[PDB]
């Protein structure tokens, strides 16, 4: 529309993609926590069973 | 919101696009309807396999091959292809004329890939089921001869074409000892090698020797033969007949069943296959055209460039209002004009009434950017040229009759199929109208209607009380027709030798006026460019050289038209005698057109000639210098200096054709009407009828068709090589916005 | 745009890549933490059984 507005369609979409990737990464960190949980529980179970 | 066709040209722009990648197809549906949109193909120096869209093109190729097979299987059957009126809904200029189509394109691919084998496996059965039926039926008639005799014996059936030779070779290979009786095939049947109803015969044979049996068996096949086996007993043959007869009703019915399926599904598919054809074509084309842009995974945006008109940015934004309406992502502007160093394309608009006129404008060639187009010159001059080619009242009126019929029937002709000979005819239906409406006027001044004249006005001419022909009779003038020429020039060769001289001058004068008018547009575009630094430095000689001679000759010509010479002591100077004097003499005219003109004609000539090298010095004075440009301007100087006179000379063909038409019309009239004048009411009326009919046959056919066909192309000459020589001094590449269109039967 | 898009869009895209790779390296450090967590669970409970 207005020529001066051509920077807004850049910066707002920059923010939109940034927040998309930010949510993706912040849930990937939760996935990392879940991986932590399972690979901790299974290893400790397997070792402690022989200890028992 | 357009151009004036005289000074205002088309003005446009280019930008770098930053469109989101996800709405590529979405944007394409919209801009593909009517957007005045073209792309600068940055996707260059790349191969098909070097491109990121080769995968879908082969899929659409396979489905269109499937559609071609659909064409084939359709036309090979009597059913007619229904075509709905949806093409009008799909061809035209609107606002959302192409509604967006979902991604069910792959569903179309799927169901097509399904139907292909669905129909192949169902159709490839009849070819067998029929031959099995035929073979069983043949076996049946073979067995029908159970009471005809005379492993242990051989049975078969052969065409009558070899019955005699076969029986003879049997008789002369088994050595004259055999039983061989036969019965003919009543109501024969077709063969299988050539599908031909060949007359047939069946035979029966018996012998004692088994060696004989094997010899017969292994000789029969070498020739056109069929083999079978039959029981010797009689009731055994009856049981064979019953068992082989039981299993043929199924064969009789299966073909009917498969047909019932075939036509049933053909009816349904026909309603949609035609539409889907052009539909899927639209998707392949739109994918292709969008594919010319550059994309990488680097950025979510898509790197694209294209070349867009500049006087419709507001309309483009409003139309993209839909982009932000339903599929909105809030990146509205994708337009930002930058600058380049290459010449922009040239393009303009067209209209229904000007289908033919505008085509011929760029058929010769396109003009460069902001270079004036000769639309109005084509509208005016070419029709007037054709009109002045010939002006018989009857011929012009008759030609216009067809034009009126075509224009009034255009209500349905616009939609009905245009015949091979009618395509171009319908293309320029509005041109012949102008042709004729100017032809009737041009011929009006000639006062010719099939070489006749009713003496509309009065001029007054002097004759004695009585006069016997064979003598030259002088009639003085007291005022001629205010409009046109008087009837007095309908007499002997004097009239023709005056009319030819009169007419050969106006042609030259009008040609000079027309070429001056065309050259007048030279500085128009340069002012449009504001390129006045040195362009006038070349327009000046190109004007003065031609004018100082041609305008001087024209003004001299009109000078005698005003002043008489019989009443003046000075005799009338020759029509063209002021040429040699300008060079051999230092100013001596010897024609005495005007005293003072003698001392100024050479002066005008010497100003005219002196600036010959004024063009070869201006170019090097720019600072720098390079050989090709001096060579180019030298060749331009010489070519123009010769082209002025070439054009001057070329204008006589107009009058040559005019007088040729007049003479042929006169001679045809003389050889038709005078012959028809045979006075007889018992057999002469029928002779008059026949002559009248053939006179129409010739007038309409050969005194119009060939003449007009030649005249239009001679006018095309007279327009092109004259105007465009110095008018279209540049070339611009065409603009062709991507848009939907219909497709139909073809390879 | 061009006078600013080449920079703003790069800020968006490389920022997204940086945060995503930050999540990835977080998950790798998290895998190391899971290994050492199984270790510390078998470094204490293993001897805890003998304590009881």
């Amino acid at each position: 529309l207005t020529p001066n507005q051509v920077n807004d369609e850049l910066n707002k979409m920059q923010a939109f993609i940034r927040k998309e990737a930010e949510e993706k990464a912040k849930e990937i960190q939760l996935k990392a926590d879940q991986e932590y949980e399972i690979e901790k529980t299974n290893i400790v179970r397997n070792e402690t069973n022989n200890i028992d | 919101e357009k151009e004036e066709a005289i000074f205002r040209s088309a003005e446009m722009a280019l930008v770098q696009f930053y469109i989101p990648q996800e709405i590529s197809r979405d944007s394409a549906y919209t801009l593909g309807q009517l957007g005045l949109v073209q792309f600068r193909d940055l996707n260059s120096k790349v191969r098909a396999f070097q491109r990121t869209f080769v995968n879908e093109i082969r899929r659409l190729d396979n489905v269109e091959r499937q559609y071609r097979y659909f064409y084939s299987l359709l036309k090979k059957h009597d059913i007619k292809l229904y075509e709905g009126d949806t093409d009008k809904y799909l061809d035209g200029s609107g606002e959302l004329y192409v509604p967006p189509s979902g991604s069910v394109i792959d569903d179309y691919v799927r169901n097509a890939s399904y139907l292909e084998e669905r129909l192949i496996q169902m159709e490839d059965a009849t070819d067998q089921i029929e031959v099995q039926k035929n073979d069983l039926e043949q076996y049946r008639f073979i067995l029908q001869s159970g009471d005809e005799f005379f492993v242990n014996y051989v049975t078969g059936v052969i065409a009558r074409d070899k019955v005699a030779t076969l029986e003879q070779i049997l008789w002369r290979v088994l050595r004259g000892n055999l039983f061989f009786k036969t019965v003919e095939i009543e109501q024969p049947v077709y063969d299988v090698k050539t599908r031909e109803y060949k007359h047939k015969n069946a035979f029966i044979v018996f012998s004692h020797g088994d060696l004989i049996i094997k010899r017969i068996r292994k000789i029969a096949e070498s020739l056109d033969a069929n083999l079978y086996d039959v029981d010797s007993s009689n009731e055994g043959r009856s049981q064979q007949l019953a068992k082989v007869n039981k299993n043929l009703s199924d064969l009789y019915t299966v073909l009917k069943t498969t047909s019932t399926t075939l036509e049933s599904e053909l009816y349904a598919i026909a309603k949609e296959l035609d539409s889907w054809f052009q539909d899927v074509t639209r998707e392949k084309a739109i994918f292709e055209i969008l594919n010319k842009s550059n994309y990488d995974t680097n950025r979510k945006i898509l790197i694209a460039e294209g070349w867009i008109p500049r006087d419709e940015l507001a309309t483009l934004q409003a139309r993209l209002g839909e982009m932000i309406a339903r599929l909105g992502i809030d990146v509205p502007s994708i337009i930002q004009v930058l600058d380049t160093n290459h010449t922009p394309p040239t393009f303009h608009r067209t209209n229904k009434f000007t289908a033919g006129f505008q085509s011929i404008c760029d058929c010769y060639g396109i003009a460069q950017y902001r270079e004036i187009n000769a639309g109005l010159p084509t509208i005016v001059t070419f029709p007037f040229m054709f009109a002045i080619m010939f002006g018989d009242m009857g011929h012009g009126f008759l030609m216009t009759l067809a034009a009126l019929s075509l224009v009034l029937n255009e209500k349905k002709i616009n939609k009905m199929k245009r015949g091979e000979i009618f395509d171009m005819a319908f293309t320029g239906r509005y041109i012949i109208l102008l042709m004729g409406v100017f032809s009737m006027y041009t011929g009006f001044l000639y006062n010719d209607i099939f070489s006749k004249t009713m003496t509309i006005f009065k001029s007054g001419w002097k004759w004695p009380d009585h006069w016997k022909k064979g003598e030259s009779i002088t009639a003085t003038s007291v005022g001629t027709y205010p409009i046109g020429l008087d009837w007095a020039w309908h007499g002997t060769e004097n009239a023709l030798l005056f009319s030819n001289s009169y007419k050969m001058k106006l042609s030259i004068l009008m040609g000079f006026i027309h070429m001056t008018y065309s050259y007048f547009f030279s500085l128009a575009n340069h002012l449009y460019f504001n390129s006045m630094i040195d362009i006038i430095g070349n327009f000046i000689p190109g004007l003065l050289f031609m004018q100082g001679i041609f305008g001087y000759l024209s003004v001299c010509i009109v000078y005698k038209w005003a002043v008489d010479w019989v009443k003046d002591g000075k005799p009338a100077p020759g029509l063209l005698n002021m040429l040699i004097n300008m060079f051999l003499s230092p100013g001596t005219i010897d024609d005495e057109l005007y005293p003072h003109q003698a001392k100024v004609q050479v002066f005008l000539l010497l100003m005219a000639l002196v600036c010959i090298p004024w063009l070869l010095l201006v170019k090097p004075l720019h600072f720098e210098d390079f050989g090709d440009i001096m060579i180019h301007q030298v060749i331009h100087t010489i070519e123009f200096c010769l082209n002025c006179v070439s054009h001057t000379a070329s204008y006589l063909r107009l009058w040559a054709l005019s007088l040729a038409h007049a003479q042929l019309s006169s001679v045809l009239w003389t050889m038709t009407i005078q012959i028809a004048f045979g006075f007889r009411g018992f057999v002469g009326v029928f002779m008059t009828v026949a002559l009248f009919a053939m006179w129409f046959a010739l007038t309409c056919a050969v005194l119009v068709l060939m003449e007009g066909t030649s005249a239009m192309l001679h006018s095309l000459r007279l327009h092109w090589v004259e105007s465009m020589s110095k008018f279209f001094v540049g070339e611009g590449l065409p603009y062709e916005p991507f848009a939907f269109e219909y497709k139909d039967m073809e390879v | 745009s061009q006078k600013n898009g080449i920079a703003t869009l790069l800020q968006a895209e490389k920022e997204a890549h940086e945060i995503v790779s930050k999540a990835r390296k977080y998950r790798q450090d998290k895998l190391k933490q899971a290994k050492t967590d199984a270790a510390k669970e078998i470094d204490s409970y293993k001897i805890q059984k003998d304590k009881e």
